[PDB]
RNA sequence: UCUUUGCUCCACACAAUAUAGAUGGAUACGAAUAAGGCGUCCUUGUGGCGUCGCUGAACCAUAGCAGGCUAGCAACGGUGCACUUGGCGGAAAGGCCUUGGGUGCUUGCUGGCGAAUUGCAAUGUCAUUUUGCGUGGGGAUAAAUCAUUUGUAUACGACUUAG
């Protein structure tokens, strides 16, 4: 119904640093730096008081409203990314094949190998984005680690790796093999 | 070193802002919002210049970066009051945009024997002025 | 209504206009792409067809009955005399395509390389290229910022090379031209190699390796005005059809009340350019050789 | 006004800037359209794809040689555009689409030229936020344009060169300001405040 | 049009059974008065035993607004023919005059009923004298303490149909 | 000087006409610098000159000229009304035309 | 080039030819628009401070017989023409910048002489496009087609060859 003020608060922990230009976000802490564009939104920043940034958004609908939070989520995540960092824990699931993932070099890419699955001679390659790292866990059967400051890329490698290691031709409800998500967290979980 | 954020501040619409009228009756005279009906419409006064209160959608004002200090639903001799106490109309006079205003009407005033007298002004002006390009 | 059975249509419908090529030599519509790196060579060469024979040799493909094993295969000979190198021409890029600003040639051309500027050379002064070689005979003057406006621009370079085909038994005596693209690196490179290979030879040696795939692009053999049988493939009529059974006997429906360009169509057959690709080299062979 | 008139096509919605174009060819105006690349379409591209696509359909169909041709250029996007409204099978209508120019980029002398806009075909004056558009490069591109890179390139080239003569002018007409400053606090300055200039 | 309320005041004619009627009264958004009186019988017909030719009009007076300058917020109730059946409405306008509210109304009623005059009944336009009253998020949206807003992206509209410069939106 | 004006400069644009049908008795003419009737007004009554070139020299001059007057004003824009003497060839659609000052009532 | 002195470029001399339509100047950053331009400062950045916009209604140019003939003052500037130096520009560059002096004008300022009769207005003729004929100053001295012939071609044309 066209509100004429819609805001949300962005808190700014102690060793980050948030510039702002046009819709350019850069965001600079411990682990890192992080860069966003949100030049497809029209919302406006404002600086409060060095620890605190608004965003708002004047005489806007439903959408254009609900785009407001979803900023704020974003800058939030980058804060919480270049802070603490991000780290998803996948397992792997089989019944009788073993899964083999190694990590491979092909050019200087770093791919990750996937190999076995379902007995498959196919080797499926997942390319590593930059900024995320792997670890194979130890102190765990089967688990995988990736690490990073986005979210976005990390999340988006393990889609990847999860949807490589998709089965055809059979019922997924007792061919359940794969490797699955089982945490989303941080590298500094309660600090 | 810390945070930074272009604030990019514009021109709000409130009670006290002062506006510019663009099309209409009154067509360049100043007025106060002294208060606001909807997002797209105000009621103004502008007692100095002869402006009746009225609502007025606000495609039909300018927005000026002015602002003088008013409560909301002020009546028209209030407004008359803290106009002349804030000191509106000099302050607006001193602007640029008021100066081209001003400059705009004066050029169109002009007859033909005032662009003679400007045009052989202008040409001394370029002689002294071209005469000093060429020395830095 | 609808065909009662169906049939595949009868042709190529990407290899038409079936018309006459333009030219007796094809010419080339499609270079390598470029790697800046490799040392500088031609992309390709010109050679005369002279015929095919038999060969045999030991079939090596793991999984094949005929493994280890002697076959038998047609091949086709390319005389190739070794090229002439006359004259670069830089290409620049464009919005509306490759454009050739300047072409250099060499100081000296032989007889059969100017004879093919000329119709009737029997009658003529010869009077060609006779003031581009005096353009030579101050140092570098003409030449040299031809060369470095090629070197300045021109993204794209080709070498002109001629045949010699006075080497040849063909009795034609006129040297086929044409321009083959190098695929060096360093436009200037390639260029400095030209100007160092002008007035010289480029043999196949020093192009294609045995075991090599290539590409063959000419113009195919013609035979004339033909009838949609042979040109198209299409069904013989029976034997008791009135006015001809070599034909086509519907050439179209009602409406569109228009012959449609898809229907086949009595015309000429043969001397079309074609493309052939994927044709491995069994021996590069010299002359200097029994 | 002007004898030639170089609009520079960027930031303007086709249909507006075509129609303000061939009334001003009508009326006897002469007109180059340059960086016709970077006009922009009011709905989302694979919108606009499906429309072009549409239209890409559509051929005479004994014949395909003669029939409506599909150009691909987004400088024929809009010459297409812009002669459906222009009568151009009347010699009037000729003469008007001789008055025109279209290219893609700025190449020479209309590069060393004053461009100007159309305000009332600007998309950021016409469009609400938030509605989408395509870019006409993008889709002709995607529709069968070969040559998106090379206008980038020369057009980095073109603003390189640009950008090297505005800083010369610009370096000169503070000189220019600052010699009219100091002869201003002059009787005939003030002379000339009295007649507004 | 642009609208005007008036005073409308009818009666039944006067026989020998029965001098001196009742004098019914009526407040009309119209035009014109030609309107006005057309609208009054309408409803007094819908509400009473009398018509054009069997009733009379005793005064029709225009009611100006008694302060056109106060911003009022306004309460309407309205009875409209839908293209199925017919329902009721309440809605709050923000604005300075009677006229003004109910021209907004139908042009609101227009736009998200596709309504028309026609369709549309007014059954009374009432001042909201006491704000938290109000009931409408749209209307106590501008009843903040020491509101303030912007305008993003300005437009400013050309004379000529060629501009030397590009435009900015600033404000 | 470099200039030796005393005319305003406008456009032929068209005849007086509906969506099928044209009357060349009657012309528009589009003047520069004008935008609305009331600013329009003030060349009404004004000489038009539609001067043209031939190759023939008829009486001293290889320079033609039609003579018409503006009648009234045409529309929202400041399009006027023309009427010339002979009417205007059509293929003057376009084409540049003359508006002097006189007669004046300045 | 001796189809009886032809072809081409330049200069000016005259004729014709027309004009989709001059009549002071097409006056050059780029990107964003819920942001920018310009100045200035610094620790040179997504920096601080100030200012501008709200239209080109601007900027530049613009006075002189359609722009005459002359005298002087003040400054050493402005502008045009032809030369000249060194660069840059290939997207359709064919234009942009610059050096040196020569020459003319200068309305920056002050003066003198002249205009009339086109008769109360008549576009009141000032532009560019091509072509041709002349003079005078340079510059260069071919091909194709038919016919014959060939068969990598072919209904005929065409194509490919040779002489
Ligand atoms: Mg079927
Ligand atoms: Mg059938
Ligand atoms: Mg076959
Ligand atoms: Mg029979
Ligand atoms: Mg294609």
């Amino acid at each position: 119904m066209k509100y004429i003020q819609t805001e949300q608060q962005i808190e700014v922990p102690e060793g980050v640093t948030v510039s702002i230009k046009s819709r350019i976000v850069k965001v600079v802490g411990p682990r890192g730096t992080l860069t966003k564009n949100l030049k497809h939104i029209d919302v406006t920043f404002t600086k409060v008081n060095n620890q605190l940034i608004k965003v708002a958004v004047h005489n806007g609908g439903r959408k254009h409203v609900a785009a407001l939070r979803t900023v704020k989520s974003l800058v939030d995540n980058m804060i919480t990314g270049v802070t603490k960092g991000y780290k998803y824990k996948m397992r792997y699931v089989y019944a009788h094949f073993p899964i083999n993932v190694n990590i491979v070099e092909k050019d200087g890419a770093k791919f990750i190998e996937v190999r076995n699955f379902l007995g498959d001679k196919k080797i499926r390659n997942v390319p590593v984005r930059d900024g995320v790292t792997i670890e194979f866990s130890t102190n765990v059967k089967d688990e995988i680690v990736l690490s990073g400051n986005s979210v976005e890329d990390v999340s988006q490698n393990a889609a990847d790796l999860q949807q490589i290691c998709r089965v055809r031709n059979k019922d997924i409800r007792k061919f359940l093999d794969g490797i699955y998500v089982s945490h989303k967290g941080f590298i500094t979980e309660d600090l | 070193t810390d945070s930074i954020v272009k604030a990019s501040n514009w021109r709000l619409v409130e009670v006290g802002r002062v506006v510019l009228i663009k099309k209409g009756q009154s067509a360049g005279k100043l007025a106060a919002i002294v208060e606001i009906i909807d997002q797209k419409k105000v009621l103004i006064d502008g007692p100095k210049a002869g402006v009746p209160r009225q609502a007025i959608n606000l495609g039909q004002v300018v927005l000026t970066p002015l602002t003088f200090a008013l409560p909301r639903g002020a009546r028209t001799a209030t407004v008359s009051k803290k106009w002349a106490a804030a000191a509106v109309c000099e302050k607006w006079a001193a602007s640029s945009w008021a100066k081209k205003i001003a400059q705009r009407e004066r050029r169109a005033a002009l007859t033909d024997f005032e662009r003679f007298q400007v045009m052989v002004l202008r040409k001394q002006k370029r002689y002294t002025v071209k005469k000093a390009l060429a020395k830095a | 209504s609808h065909r009662k059975y169906e049939a595949p249509r009868h042709g190529h419908l990407g290899f038409l206009p079936r018309k006459r090529a333009a030219s007796i030599r094809a010419r080339v519509k499609a270079f390598p792409k470029d790697d800046r790196s490799k040392p500088v060579a031609l992309t390709s060469f010109l050679g005369y067809k002279a015929g095919m024979t038999t060969i045999v040799r030991d079939l090596d493909r793991p999984g094949s009955k005929f493994h280890k094993r002697e076959v038998v295969e047609a091949v086709t000979v390319v005389d190739t005399p070794p090229v002439v190198v006359v004259g670069v021409v830089g290409y620049v890029e464009t919005p509306r395509g490759l454009r050739s600003l300047t072409t250099v040639w060499a100081e000296h051309l032989s007889d059969e390389v100017k004879r093919r500027f000329y119709k009737n050379w029997y009658k003529s002064k010869k009077k060609a290229f006779t003031k581009y070689s005096a353009k030579y005979a101050q140092d570098g003057a003409g030449i040299e910022r031809e060369l470095a406006r090629i070197k300045k621009y021109a993204s794209v370079v080709r070498v002109l090379v001629h045949t010699q085909i006075r080497k040849t038994p063909l009795a034609q005596k006129k040297a086929h031209l044409a321009e083959i693209q190098l695929n060096g690196g360093s436009i200037s490179e390639k260029v400095d190699w030209a100007r160092e290979h002008f007035e010289k030879t480029v043999a196949v040696d020093s192009v294609f390796e045995q075991n090599e795939m290539i590409d063959a692009i000419a113009v195919t053999k013609g035979h004339g005005f033909e009838g949609v049988t042979h040109r198209w493939g299409t069904k013989k009529l029976p034997r008791k059809t009135h006015r001809g059974l070599r034909k086509v006997a519907c050439i179209g429906a009602w409406h569109p009340a228009h012959v449609m360009w898809s229907v086949a169509r009595a015309g000429q057959r043969g001397y079309h350019s074609r493309t052939s690709i994927n044709h491995k080299i069994y021996r590069v062979g010299k002359g200097d050789d029994e | 006004v002007e004898p030639v008139v170089v609009i520079d096509g960027k930031g303007h919605l086709v249909g507006r800037l075509a129609s303000v174009v061939a009334k001003q060819l009508l009326n006897g105006q002469k007109i180059v359209v340059v960086r016709a690349e970077e006009l922009n379409i009011s709905g989302e591209f694979f919108r606009n794809k499906l429309k072009y696509h549409d239209f890409l359909r559509k051929a005479t169909a004994f014949n395909k040689t003669r029939g409506p041709f599909h150009f691909r250029a987004p400088s024929r996007i809009f010459y297409k555009a812009l002669r459906g409204m222009v009568s151009h099978k009347t010699a009037r209508g000729k003469a008007a689409l001789e008055r025109l120019k279209v290219f893609e980029g700025i190449p020479p002398p209309y590069d060393k030229k004053k461009r100007v806009v159309v305000p009332q075909a600007l998309r950021v004056l016409r469009l609400k936020p938030g509605r989408k558009y395509t870019t006409l490069g993008k889709l002709s591109t995607s529709v069968g344009w070969k040559y998106e890179d090379v206008v980038a390139k020369l057009e980095a080239k073109r603003k390189v060169s640009s950008a090297e003569y505005y800083a010369k002018k610009r370096a000169f007409t503070k000189k220019v300001a600052s010699a009219n400053a100091t002869a201003a606090e002059s009787d005939v300055a003030k002379q000339l405040a009295a007649l507004g200039y | 049009a642009h609208f005007k309320e008036y005073q409308v005041i009818g009666r039944r004619l006067p026989t020998e059974s029965v001098p001196e009627p009742k004098l019914f009264r009526m407040r009309i958004f119209a035009s014109n008065e030609v309107i006005a009186k057309s609208r009054y019988w309408y409803f007094l017909q819908k509400l009473h035993k009398v018509k054009k030719a069997s009733g009379e009009i005793v005064s029709i007076n225009q009611i100006n607004e008694a302060h056109p300058t106060k911003v009022k917020n306004f309460g309407v109730w309205v009875r409209y023919d839908s293209r199925s059946g017919t329902h009721n409405m309440y809605k709050e306008i923000r604005d300075v005059s009677r006229v003004a509210a109910v021209e907004t109304l139908y042009q609101d009623m227009a736009a998200r009923h596709r309504a028309r005059f026609r369709s549309i009944h007014i059954l009374k336009v009432a001042e909201i004298e006491k704000t938290a009253d109000v009931k409408r998020q749209y209307v106590k949206q501008f009843l903040t303490k020491d509101l303030k807003f912007p305008l993003p992206h300005r437009v400013q509209k050309s004379t000529k149909t060629f501009s030397y410069k590009r435009p900015s939106t600033f404000y | 000087a470099e200039s030796h004006r005393l005319y305003v400069k406008g456009k032929h644009l068209s005849y007086q006409r509906s969506k099928r049908v044209n009357n060349p008795n009657v012309s528009l003419i589009k003047i520069e610098g004008v935008a609305t009737p009331q600013d329009a007004q003030f060349y009404l009554g004004k000489r038009i000159a539609y001067v043209y070139r031939a190759s023939k020299e008829v009486r001293g001059s290889k320079i033609r000229v039609m003579w018409g007057k503006v009648t009234r004003t045409h529309g929202n824009s400041g399009v006027v009304r023309a009427t010339f003497r002979n009417n205007l060839p059509a293929k003057t659609f376009g084409a540049s035309v003359r508006i002097f000052l006189y007669p004046s009532n300045i």
